[PDB]
C-alpha cells in the first residue's frame, strides 16, 4: 500500500510570502504507460469538505487561482503558493489515487502579521445565571496578533488554576487576528463569598500587563 | 450541477448501528466509483474504501475491515455507508467522494455518546474606553452545534462567536460577543438569536447594561 508523508506539519507565513508543501510517496505514482502522476492536492477549511486544487500533480482545477501550482513527479511532489493571501489559511492535503486512495497527514497553514494588542473586557455573571447556582465570569481579548497570550484569573487576589477554559476564534481571513475568551466557573456560594474578580492579560503587544476587574456589586 | 448530498447529522449510542446516505445527481451514476472518507474531530482525512457503483462490489481499507458496509440503490443513484456496533472512536465526519474530479459530499457528522441531547441556557454578557463589548453565553447543551446571530442577522460587523468547549459536565458551552462604540449603546438594541437544532431550542435574548 502506498504511504504518503507530508511535510512540514505546520507553517506560519506572512501574507505575500511564498508557501511550499512537500509530499513523499512510498512508491512511484507515475503510471508508466501514460506518463501521468496520480497525485492531487486539496485545500480544506473549517466545516467544509475539501476543495481540489491540483491533479495529475500539476494541472489546476478550474477556478483555482494562479498562485497555486503543483510540481514534481515519481515520489517527490510540492504544492507552491507563490504569494500567499490572507484567506489561504487552511489544512492542505496531498492524495495519491493510483492504487486505492491515500491522503497525506495534512499541513496547517497560518498567517503572520504585525503585532496587534488585544482589547480586554471582563463580564460578571448575570443574575439570571446566579439563580441557577453557577457563576460564569468571562474575559474577552479582541482582535489581536499573535495568538500567544497569558490570561490569569484572580479572585480576591487568589490565583485560579484549573477552573477556566479558553476558546480562540479562527484566524481572521481578512486582517489575520484572533479573539480569545477565558471563562472562569464558580459555584454561586463561592462567587458570593468574594469581592474582587480580576482578569490579568499579558501579551507581546501591551507595553505592560493589563488587568480588567470588577467588584461584585458595582 | 453535479452534486453529492449526504444525509443529516446523527447522535447514536455505543453499540448501535448507523446508516449514512449519499445522493448523487447530474451524471451517469454507475460510471464512477464512490469513495468514503473519515475525518475524526481535529484529525486528517482517512480513506475508508470504495464501491463499484455498477456491480456494488466494495473494497475496504485495512483499518475499516469489520463493522463497515458499503451498499447501493442504483435506482436512486444513492450510496450508503452502514457502521455496526458503534464505538466512541467512530465519532467523526464521513464524506462520500466520487472518482475523477472535484466532487465531494458536504459530510455527515456522526456523534457516538451515551449522553442525551440537552438544550442550552442563554445568559447576557453585559458591559471601559471608546468601545463597548456585550454578548451571549450559551451554556450546557449537547451535542453540537449551536448557531448564534445578532439582531436577526442585521448585526455582523464586530461579531465573534467562539468555538464551543467541552465542560467537565460533559456539556458544551460557547459565547458570542460583539463590540460597538460606547456612544452607541442605549439608542441601539442588541438581541442574540440562539439556535440549537438537536433540542429544537430557539431563543432571542436582549442584552443591555
Amino acid at each position: 500500500n502506498i504511504m504518503m508523508t507530508q511535510s512540514p506539519s505546520s507553517l506560519a507565513v506572512s501574507a505575500g510570502e511564498k508557501v511550499t508543501v512537500n509530499c513523499k510517496s512510498s512508491q512511484s505514482v507515475l503510471y508508466s504507460s501514460n506518463q501521468m502522476n496520480y497525485l492531487a492536492w486539496y485545500q480544506q477549511k473549517p466545516g467544509q469538505s475539501p476543495k481540489l486544487l491540483i491533479y495529475w500533480a500539476s494541472t489546476r482545477e478550474s477556478g483555482v487561482p494562479d498562485r497555486f501550482t503543483g510540481s514534481g513527479s515519481g515520489t517527490d511532489f510540492t504544492l507552491t503558493i507563490s504569494s500567499v493571501q490572507t484567506e489561504d489559511l487552511a489544512v492542505y492535503y496531498c492524495l495519491q489515487y493510483l492504487s486505492s486512495w491515500t491522503f497525506g497527514g495534512g499541513t496547517k497553514l497560518e498567517i503572520k502579521r504585525t503585532v496587534a494588542a488585544p482589547s480586554v473586557f471582563i463580564f460578571p455573571p448575570s443574575d439570571e445565571q446566579l439563580k441557577s447556582g453557577t457563576a460564569s465570569v468571562v474575559c474577552l481579548l479582541n482582535n489581536f496578533y499573535p495568538r500567544e497570550a497569558k490570561v490569569q484569573w484572580k479572585v480576591d487576589n487568589a490565583l485560579q488554576s484549573g477552573n477556566s477554559q479558553e476558546s480562540v476564534t479562527e484566524q481572521d481571513s481578512k486582517d489575520s487576528t484572533y479573539s480569545l475568551s477565558s471563562t472562569l466557573t464558580l459555584s454561586k456560594a463561592d462567587y458570593e463569598k468574594h469581592k474582587v474578580y480580576a482578569c490579568e492579560v499579558t501579551h507581546q503587544g501591551l507595553s505592560s500587563p493589563v488587568t480588567k476587574s470588577f467588584n461584585r456589586g458595582e | 450541477q453535479i452534486q453529492l448530498v449526504q444525509s443529516g447529522p446523527e447522535l447514536k449510542k455505543p453499540g448501535e448501528t448507523v446508516k449514512i446516505s449519499c445522493k448523487a445527481s447530474g451524471y451517469t451514476f454507475k460510471n464512477y466509483g464512490m469513495n468514503w472518507v473519515k475525518q475524526a474531530p481535529g484529525k486528517g482525512l482517512k480513506w475508508m474504501g470504495w464501491i463499484n457503483t455498477y456491480t456494488g462490489q466494495p473494497i475496504y481499507a485495512n483499518d475499516f475491515k469489520g463493522r463497515f458496509a458499503f451498499s447501493l440503490e442504483t435506482s436512486a443513484s444513492t450510496a450508503y455507508l452502514q457502521i455496526n456496533n458503534l464505538k466512541n472512536e467512530d465519532t467523526a465526519t464521513y464524506f462520500c467522494a466520487r472518482d475523477w474530479g472535484p466532487y465531494w459530499g458536504q459530510g455527515t457528522l456522526v456523534i457516538v455518546s451515551a449522553a442525551s441531547t440537552k438544550g442550552p441556557s442563554v445568559f447576557p454578557l453585559a458591559p471601559s474606553g471608546g468601545t463597548a463589548a456585550l454578548g451571549c453565553l450559551v451554556k450546557d447543551y449537547f451535542p453540537e452545534p449551536v448557531t448564534v446571530s445578532w439582531n436577526s442577522g442585521a448585526l455582523t460587523s464586530g461579531v465573534h462567536t467562539f468555538p464551543a468547549v467541552l465542560q467537565s459536565s460533559g456539556l458544551y458551552s460557547l459565547s458570542s460577543v460583539v463590540t460597538v462604540p460606547s456612544s452607541s449603546l442605549g439608542t441601539q438594541t442588541y438581541i442574540c438569536n440562539v439556535n440549537h437544532k438537536p433540542s429544537n431550542t430557539k431563543v432571542d435574548k436582549k442584552v443591555e447594561p
